[PDB]
C-alpha cells in the first residue's frame, strides 16, 4: 500500500485536509491506508471513511447514468450508427465505479466488520457493504446480478435486524440504513410498496421517540426524517 | 426531485 | 501514450462525451492522446483541449488555495504546532498541478505553437502558454520564479501583439486573452495599474466595434466585455 | 468576488 509508510494519525489529519479541500479521492485513499493500518476506526474515522468514498463513487454513478443516457438513446429506432465509442467509454467509467466498490467491500470484509461488536460500527459497516452492493446491482447485466443483489439485501437485512434491537428508532444511522434500504425496495428489488411502508414506519417510529431527544440530538434526527417524508412525498 | 440517499 | 492505439476520431468524440459527464480528467487524457496524433486542432478541438484543462488544473488551484490558506494560519503566532502534514498534503497537491501545467506547456511546445499560423490558433495557444505559466507562477517560490513570470509575460504579449495586428476588438479569443493578461498584470505583476488601464482599454475598443457585428455575435463579444467590467469594478 | 478569468 502507498500509505504503509505514513502514521495512521497522519493519514487521518490528511484525510481531513482533503475533506476540507474536496479532495475525496484523496481523502478516500487516505482513510483506505488508515483501514489498513489494521486498528478499529472511531466513530468521527468511521464518517470520514464512508463519506470520502460515497463522493468518489457517487460522481461515478453520475457520469454513468449521463452515459448510459447517451447510449440507450443512440440505440432507439432511427438513430444514426455513431460506432463503439459511447459503449467503451460507458464500460470504462462502469469498470472504474466496479473497482471501487469492490474496494470498499474489500475493507468491509479485510476485516472492519469481523472486528465490529458495538451496535453503531457494526451497523454502520453492514450498511456500507449493502450500499456497494447496491451500487454494483444499478449496473450489473449477467449471470451474477441475482446474487448482487441478495447480498445488497442480506447485508441491510442484518443491519436492519441489529438496529432495530440495539438503536433507538431517532439513531441517525438507523434512519439512514432505512432510508437506504426503502430506496433498495423502490428501485433495485421492485418492491416499492415495501418501500414506502419501511419509510413510513421508519418515520412514524422516529417521530414517536423525538420527545426524549436533547434539541441537538432532535435535529439530527429530523434532518434524516425529512429525507424520508422527501421520498415518501415522490413516490406517492 | 432525485430520491433521497445518504 | 495510452492513447496511442485509439482513433484521432474516437478521441475527440469521447471527450465530448466526458465533457458532457463533467469528467474532465478523462477529456484531458483524450485530448492530448488527440493532439499527439500529430495533426493541427480544429477550432472546435481547440475549445475541447483548453476546456478539459482549464477544469483539471482550475480544481487543483482551489484546492491549493485551500490547503495554502490552512498552512498560513499553521504559521501564525499562537498556533499549536501539527506537524508537517499539512505542507505535506499541500506539496503533494502543488507537484501533481505543476505537472498538469508541465504537460500542457510540453504540448504546446510539441508542436502546436509551431505548427499553427492563423491568428486564431496562435493566439489561443500562446494565451493558453500564458496561462498555464501563470499558474505556475501562482506557486513559485525559488530561484526561477522571476523567470516563470517572465515566460508568461512573453507569451501573452506575443499573443497581444498578433491579436492587435491580426483581430478585431470585439474578437472572443482577443478579449479573453486581455482578461487574463490584466489579472495577470494585477496578482503576478504587481501592477494592478496596468492591470486597469488594459481591462478599460479593451472594453473601450470592443464597445466600439459592437456596431460590426450580427447578433450572435453582439452576445458573444459582451458575454466577455462584462468579465472585463466585472474585474474593474472589483479592481477600482 | 474573485476576479475573473478565463
Ligand atoms: C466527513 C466528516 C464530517 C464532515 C466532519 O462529518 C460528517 C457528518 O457526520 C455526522 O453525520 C453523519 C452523516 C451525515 C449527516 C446526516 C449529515 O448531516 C448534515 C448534512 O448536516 C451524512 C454523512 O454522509 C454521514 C457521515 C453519513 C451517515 C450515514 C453512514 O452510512 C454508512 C448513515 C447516517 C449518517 C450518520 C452517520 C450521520 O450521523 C455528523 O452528525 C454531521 O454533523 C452535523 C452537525 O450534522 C457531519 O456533517
Ligand atoms: C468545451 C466545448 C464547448 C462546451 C462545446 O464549447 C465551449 C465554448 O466554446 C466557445 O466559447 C469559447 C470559450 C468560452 C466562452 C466565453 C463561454 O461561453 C459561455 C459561458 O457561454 C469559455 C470556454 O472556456 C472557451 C472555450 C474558452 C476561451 C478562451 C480560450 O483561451 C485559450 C478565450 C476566450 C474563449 C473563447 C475561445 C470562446 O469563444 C463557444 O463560443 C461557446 O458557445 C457559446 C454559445 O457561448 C462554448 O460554450
Ligand atoms: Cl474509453
Ligand atoms: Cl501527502
Amino acid at each position: 500500500g502507498a500509505m504503509g509508510s505514513m502514521e495512521r494519525a497522519s493519514l487521518i489529519q490528511k484525510a481531513k485536509l482533503a475533506e476540507q479541500a474536496e479532495r475525496y479521492e484523496d481523502m478516500a485513499a487516505f482513510m483506505k491506508g488508515a483501514v489498513e493500518k489494521g486498528e478499529e476506526l472511531s466513530c468521527e474515522e468511521r464518517n470520514l471513511l464512508s463519506v470520502a468514498y460515497k463522493n468518489v463513487v457517487g460522481g461515478q454513478r453520475a457520469a454513468w447514468r449521463v452515459l448510459s443516457s447517451i447510449e440507450q438513446k443512440s440505440n432507439e429506432e432511427g438513430s444514426e450508427e455513431k460506432g463503439p465509442e459511447v459503449r467503451e467509454y460507458r464500460e470504462k467509467v462502469e469498470t472504474e465505479l466496479q473497482g471501487v466498490c469492490d474496494t470498499v467491500l474489500g475493507l468491509l470484509d479485510s476485516h472492519l466488520i469481523k472486528e465490529a461488536g458495538d451496535a453503531e460500527s457494526r451497523v454502520f459497516y453492514l450498511k456500507m457493504k449493502g450500499d456497494y452492493y447496491r451500487y454494483l446491482a444499478e449496473v450489473a447485466t449477467g449471470d451474477d446480478k441475482k446474487r448482487i443483489i441478495d447480498s445488497a439485501r442480506s447485508a441491510y437485512q442484518e443491519a436492519m435486524d441489529i438496529s432495530k434491537k440495539e438503536m433507538p428508532p431517532t439513531n441517525p444511522i438507523r434512519l439512514g440504513l432505512a432510508l437506504n434500504f426503502s430506496v433498495f425496495h423502490y428501485e433495485i428489488a421492485n418492491s416499492p410498496e415495501e418501500a414506502i411502508s419501511l419509510a413510513k414506519t421508519t418515520f412514524d417510529e422516529a417521530m414517536a421517540d423525538l420527545h426524549t431527544l436533547s434539541e441537538d440530538s432532535y435535529k439530527d434526527s429530523t434532518l434524516i426524517m425529512q429525507l424520508l417524508r422527501d421520498n415518501l412525498t415522490l413516490w406517492t | 426531485q432525485w430520491r433521497k440517499s445518504l
